[PDB]
């Protein structure tokens, strides 16, 4: 998180960390309620979080759950719900953190040749991602909503 | 008849019509070809001194070649070395320690060291280990100051053990020239020390960075957004002195 | 590299003066402005790669050749080349935007730029167009004062590079 | 003194790595003494994990001839 | 091309060609006149070639051409069937270079940014590719068709 | 690494004895191999990703826990290292098939794998199922023929694992 | 650096035009010269040594002040500096005949020579007669179908210095 | 041989073979006959070889056998003709793997150094090599004394 | 580097000659000076700290400017950039007078000092004098004798700075 992101910066340099440095970490365990019951409310609403983006990409894109999609199936399907509950998980993650680093490191790195040798388009994954922001900010309010759509806006980038 | 018409396609990637002299221009224009029509040397083998021998040796001459930019048998480089090799072929030491101990060499220091004021010095060992020039005015400083109170090898270590060679070169790969296209002023520097032959010129290529601390003209207190400011400071005080006392 | 704050510091500093109502007020102007310099820079950053997609698009629109065989935009590497060096100054002005300096821009961008270019026949009045796309791209999404900021570090790297 | 030899692992974390690397994974280095407390804070830094580390050059507890 | 790449080796090494890459220069020079003959082949019917490939894409992927698509319209259609014949000019040059240094050096590197930039689909680009594969390899014989299909499969490797 | 050509002249080198009918016979031998293996190095050449797919499929099929939650395989960047071995098996074992020789392996597939395995906490019998599911794939794809060739490439990373 | 084919295929790469008769014409040219290229290359670095051998006795031969006490060739390290420069130049000699191009004469030898040359003192017209007297031992050795088109790259080399 | 390092190359740049370096492989298998009728004609002519080459060496190079030479004596000459035999064999050796990789692998690494502490002068070794070329290159035909003159020559030129 | 004796005896090499009368004279000569240039060395390096406290202090009175805001010396960083500019020549030339020859100022300070100082906006006449200062406090320091020979070398890095 920014407190681990600052003690590398100055082990990087061997000293301890300055004021100004000590004032973002200040700022940070200040926002760290507020960050707390965001996840809260994210973490709460998964299940219609899941339902109501799984059901919004399959309508965006038939294709999937169509026959010859990767996503047809039940079995098939299932996982593609449970790689949507991942991706909230790790939302949450990374803003409880305050960054987008525990997302990079569970399921960032690597994810383009995990789906590649998944047949998963990437670009499915990308929609999965959008529709999932808009429900997960259509449950937040307005505050809460530009900061849970940063690390997915950055989530999707990472997928695109 | 039948006319067929010529496809839109073919139009849309058509070029311009081009003479000899546009020609030429036109197929050597942007980053030199040597940065691709090269081979870079790395330890890849963790396998004993017995087998892969010339893959080994093609890398150790590499080595030499990256280090005193040249073969350098005259100076009979490889006796000279030969402990060293005989260790880095045991996979005792990794590259990086071969490396390092050319660039610590006495060899190296009277190439290289000796004949040159230590900003020079700076840029060449910049070249010769981490594949590009002096980078801002803070490296040359910091080099500088090593130059100045410790001497030449622990110069060389902290070049070596900088996080910037375990970044790129790691413990396996020979050096080579990096064509960076980041910071400011490091990919014409560095193409200009490296389009350079071995005493090609003694002149310093980057004496050091010229300051921005200070524009002449251009103050910036004329910007609207900065004049909106000093309207609004002339409000807030306006506010604080109506809550005083009308009295 | 500098910012108004650091500005102030640096001009008190050469002269050995402790701060004056004049250098106060000047950091109130900067205290002031901070609020919608962090809009304009979260806009822009939100943004980026929609500018970028814009201003090349409208770039290689007015002049073809740059993407026609034999351009200097004309390979997928070469045309990658072009679209990162757009983020690259598009990166750059709004960290000058958010600095309320230009000392950023000659310290990291145009020093050693033009002859950059010119060892590499980079065509350096198109990048300019290129930059003056993304400056009509920026302006229109970050609203009117926050759009006659961006346009002096835009210009600025305009005449740097011209 | 003058000489420890490191076995240290460095993993991986920033990403995958299109060559092989096993090169650079496991291995076991000659380092000279002035010389491994840089490294030891490298491989510290990496994230590795210092497996073992031996005299074998010098004697510990020298005054001079170090 | 072989030659070059043999010199490259060499001069990264200091020394002269081995009869081992004087061998490989030798066989590369003798199977010149097939690959010319080959190359020659797909030269003539490049139009049947782009059409017919632009024919099965759209069929295959109607959405690309479909209004609000990355191809709608006359003129972007035109656009994508020339980056068709842009990748096919690059086959033949791999082909007469015997190696596919042309296609990696004008076509591949930065291919994922030039493209997500123009917003264009990298599928789409591997189902055009797969396209340009079946159509050419049909015009050719048995044994060309491997090698040419080769260059087509790295191509359609490197886009995803 | 040595072939099977390098193998024979190296056991005539160690006895310095010129080539007699024996080290010809088995030079035809290889000879006559030769154009099967050659087949079939085309044939993996061609397949090689669905080879990876269908076998990491497979795998993960039989040992779920592997890429759930806790398992080695949980993560994106270690699901890609994974398929990255596998792919690195594959690879190394066509090179030993063409060469006819298993000494490549040994000398870079098989150096410091258990010991890295075992230090990263990498499970040895799940990578040795992994091979195997491997071999079964592709020798499927490769043909009867050279099916057994193959296997004994892949049985014998799998008995260095093992 | 560049070779005959893939200069082809940069002027109608650059030029965004598919291979006419004209470029199918001067690909099988060089096709039809490959195997003089190779013999030529084998031949001279079986013999590359005895050609720098007998280049070098005839310039001093014909120069004797180069070698004697103030010429620039007078040191066993600056002899060595000679005869190593001619190993230069005919390894980079071989690799233009190989490739058919003089490109990848300009890209690695000619860049900035002049003025090295100037800068340390080295007599260009003297080198320049180094190189003739290479060319007519390598002439003699590789025979006339070869000797002239490797002296044409000779020719390359003596006038970019000239 | 030619199969080891088209493997080399493929794992310089971590991929599978080319159909160019197959083709080179399918053309060394198809060979394999030829070059194994060379090396057992070189092989059964072992001992005419070797005494003509030392024969030719010794008229045109007298001062080996002179007093003072380093092959002055029975015991001396006798070693010369071992080290003849060493290097016929070796040439046979690389004749059957198709490159010099053999030749180089067990007498040209350290052949300098070798030669220096027994005093044996390299142009001496050089011209008996090329003695021993030109007597084997008589009892072959022209195909396979150009093949076999090119193992010839690199050794020399490696000796020199 | 190069000295007096070395100097001699390139002299002589370049001509190819060995040594007469006046290349022993020479040589006595040097021979003749190197224990006063000795015993200079010692005491310089006794003292080198004394030296640049007390030339640094005699150039910052005569100069106040320099050390106070505005001044080229004026911060702690740009303080001891002075320092150690001073230090560096002290060093130098205490080199060269050991050696008796001008070559190592050269080729260790003057080459490209005074672009540094151009592009930094470093005083050079301030420099100069600075190198007097030093030169003031180490003639005090060395003697008589030694005062003349040293001042040879600091005049003449302070020529090739002014
Ligand atoms: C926490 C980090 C992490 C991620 C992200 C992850 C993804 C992941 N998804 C998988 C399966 C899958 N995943 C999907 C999902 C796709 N289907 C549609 O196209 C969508 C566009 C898209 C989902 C939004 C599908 C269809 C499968 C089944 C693939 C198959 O069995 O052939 C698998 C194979 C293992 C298994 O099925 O249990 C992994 C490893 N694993 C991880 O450890
Ligand atoms: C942070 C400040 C900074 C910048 C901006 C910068 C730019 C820069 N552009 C470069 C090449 C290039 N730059 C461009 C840019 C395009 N050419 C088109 O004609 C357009 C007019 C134009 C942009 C709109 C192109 C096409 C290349 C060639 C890349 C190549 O040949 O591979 C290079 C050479 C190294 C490389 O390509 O990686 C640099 C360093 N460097 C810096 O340190
Ligand atoms: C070129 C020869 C070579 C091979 C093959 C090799 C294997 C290897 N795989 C690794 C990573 C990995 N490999 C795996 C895969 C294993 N775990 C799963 O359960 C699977 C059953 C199984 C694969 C079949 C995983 C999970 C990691 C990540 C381990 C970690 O860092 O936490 C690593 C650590 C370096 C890295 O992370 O890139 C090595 C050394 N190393 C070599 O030098
Ligand atoms: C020689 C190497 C090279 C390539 C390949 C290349 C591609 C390329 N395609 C472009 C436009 C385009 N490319 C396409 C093609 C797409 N349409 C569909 O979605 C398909 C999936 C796909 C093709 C099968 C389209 C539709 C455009 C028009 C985009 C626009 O105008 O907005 C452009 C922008 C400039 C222009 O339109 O002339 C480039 C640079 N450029 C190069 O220098
Ligand atoms: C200052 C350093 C320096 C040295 C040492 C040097 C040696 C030197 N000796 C030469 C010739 C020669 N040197 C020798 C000497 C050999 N003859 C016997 O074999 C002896 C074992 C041995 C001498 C003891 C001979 C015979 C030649 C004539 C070679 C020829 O013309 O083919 C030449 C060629 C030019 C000439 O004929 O003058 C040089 C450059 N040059 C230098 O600049
Ligand atoms: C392949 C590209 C390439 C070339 C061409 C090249 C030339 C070259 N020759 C050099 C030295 C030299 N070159 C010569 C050659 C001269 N001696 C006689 O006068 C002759 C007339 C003439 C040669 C025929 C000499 C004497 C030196 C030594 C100069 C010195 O150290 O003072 C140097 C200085 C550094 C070094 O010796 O490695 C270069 C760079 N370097 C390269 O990387
Ligand atoms: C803006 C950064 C900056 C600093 C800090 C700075 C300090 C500074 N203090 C100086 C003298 C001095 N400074 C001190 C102060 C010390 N004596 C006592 O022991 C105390 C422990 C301590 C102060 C609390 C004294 C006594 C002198 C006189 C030394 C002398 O005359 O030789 C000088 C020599 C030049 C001059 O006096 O004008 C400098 C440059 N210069 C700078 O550019
Ligand atoms: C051995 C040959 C050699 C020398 C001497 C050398 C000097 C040198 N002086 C520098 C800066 C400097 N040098 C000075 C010293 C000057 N300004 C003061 O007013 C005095 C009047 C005067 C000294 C008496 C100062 C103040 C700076 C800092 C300039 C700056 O950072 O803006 C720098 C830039 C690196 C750094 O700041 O650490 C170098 C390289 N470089 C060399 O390679």
């Amino acid at each position: 998180s920014v407190v681990t992101k600052a003690i590398v910066s100055a082990d990087a340099e061997a000293r301890y960390l300055s004021p100004g440095e000590l004032d973002r970490i200040r700022g940070f365990v200040s926002s760290g309620e507020r960050r707390l019951r965001v996840a809260q409310t994210l973490t709460e609403s998964r299940e219609r979080i899941i339902k109501q983006a799984g059901d919004q990409l399959f309508q965006k894109r038939p294709d999937l759950v169509s026959p010859g999609g990767n996503a047809y199936g039940a079995e098939r399907t299932a996982s593609c719900l449970r790689d949507l509950d991942y991706y909230l998980r790790l939302v949450t993650f990374g803003i409880v953190a305050g960054d987008v680093t525990p997302i990079e490191e569970i399921g960032v790195i690597g994810v383009k040749e995990m789906y590649r040798n998944l047949e998963v388009p990437l670009p499915g994954m990308v929609e999965a991602v959008k529709a999932m922001k808009s429900v997960a900010t259509g449950l937040l309010s307005g505050d809460d909503s530009a900061e849970v759509g940063y690390y997915f806006d950055y989530l999707a980038g990472a997928l695109a | 008849p039948s006319f067929e018409e010529t496809p839109k396609f073919i139009e849309k990637g058509t070029a311009p019509d081009r003479a000899l002299p546009q020609i030429r221009s036109a197929i050597n224009q942007g980053v030199s070809k040597k940065r691709d029509q090269r081979k870079i040397f790395s330890t890849v083998g963790i396998q004993t001194s017995l087998a892969s021998r010339t893959e080994f040796d093609a890398l150790i001459r590499a080595a030499y070649r990256q280090v005193f930019e040249r073969d350098m048998d005259s100076y009979r480089i490889t006796e000279v070395f030969s402990v060293l090799e005989t260790k880095l072929r045991n996979r005792e030491i990794t590259t990086k320690e071969f490396i390092q101990a050319l660039a610590s060499s006495d060899l190296y220091r009277k190439q290289f060291f000796e004949p040159y004021p230590p900003t020079k010095n700076v840029e060449l060992s910049l070249k010769h280990l981490l594949g590009r020039a002096t980078k801002d005015q803070a490296e040359l400083r910091k080099y500088n100051q090593i130059i100045a109170t410790q001497g030449f090898k622990p110069f060389i270590n902290a070049i070596l053990d900088s996080k910037e060679y375990g970044e790129v070169f790691g413990d396996g790969t020979v050096p080579y020239n990096r064509y960076p296209t980041l910071p400011a002023a490091n990919f014409p520097n560095t193409e200009i020390l490296y389009n350079q032959l071995t005493k090609q010129s003694a002149e310093v290529v980057v004496p050091s960075f010229k300051p921005v601390t200070s524009p002449r003209g251009m103050d910036m207190s004329q910007t609207p957004l900065m004049l909106q400011a000093m309207g609004d400071i002339a409000e807030a005080e306006q506010e604080v002195a109506l809550q005083k006392p009308l009295f | 590299m500098q910012d108004a704050i650091t500005s102030v510091i640096n001009t008190y500093d050469v002269q050995g003066k402790y701060f004056d109502t004049s250098a106060f007020d000047k950091l109130k102007a900067y205290y002031a402005t901070g609020e919608l310099r962090v809009r304009a820079a979260g806009t822009i950053s939100a943004n980026a790669a929609t500018i970028i997609k814009e201003a090349s698009a409208k770039l290689f629109s007015n002049q073809p050749d740059l993407v026609r065989p034999g351009g200097n935009a004309y390979t997928t590497r070469r045309y990658a080349a072009c679209v990162r060096d757009m983020d690259y100054f598009l990166r750059y002005a709004t960290y000058a935007m958010l600095a309320g300096d230009t000392s950023i821009l000659d310290e990291r961008v145009l020093n050693g730029l033009k002859e950059t270019y010119n060892s590499l026949g980079v065509p350096i009045s198109s990048t300019v167009q290129g930059i003056q796309a993304m400056k009509e791209v920026t302006g229109s999404l970050v609203g009117s004062g926050a759009a006659k900021e961006m346009g002096v570090y835009f210009d600025y790297l305009s005449s740097g590079l011209s | 003194t003058r000489l420890f030899k490191v076995t240290a692992l460095i993993p991986s974390y920033k990403k995958v790595r299109g060559g092989r690397e096993l090169q650079n994974t496991y291995f076991t280095k000659l380092v000279e003494y002035d010389r491994w407390f840089a490294e030891q804070q490298r491989i510290q830094k990496q994230g590795g994990k210092i497996l073992s580390v031996k005299m074998v050059a010098g004697k510990p507890g020298l005054n001079t001839g170090v």
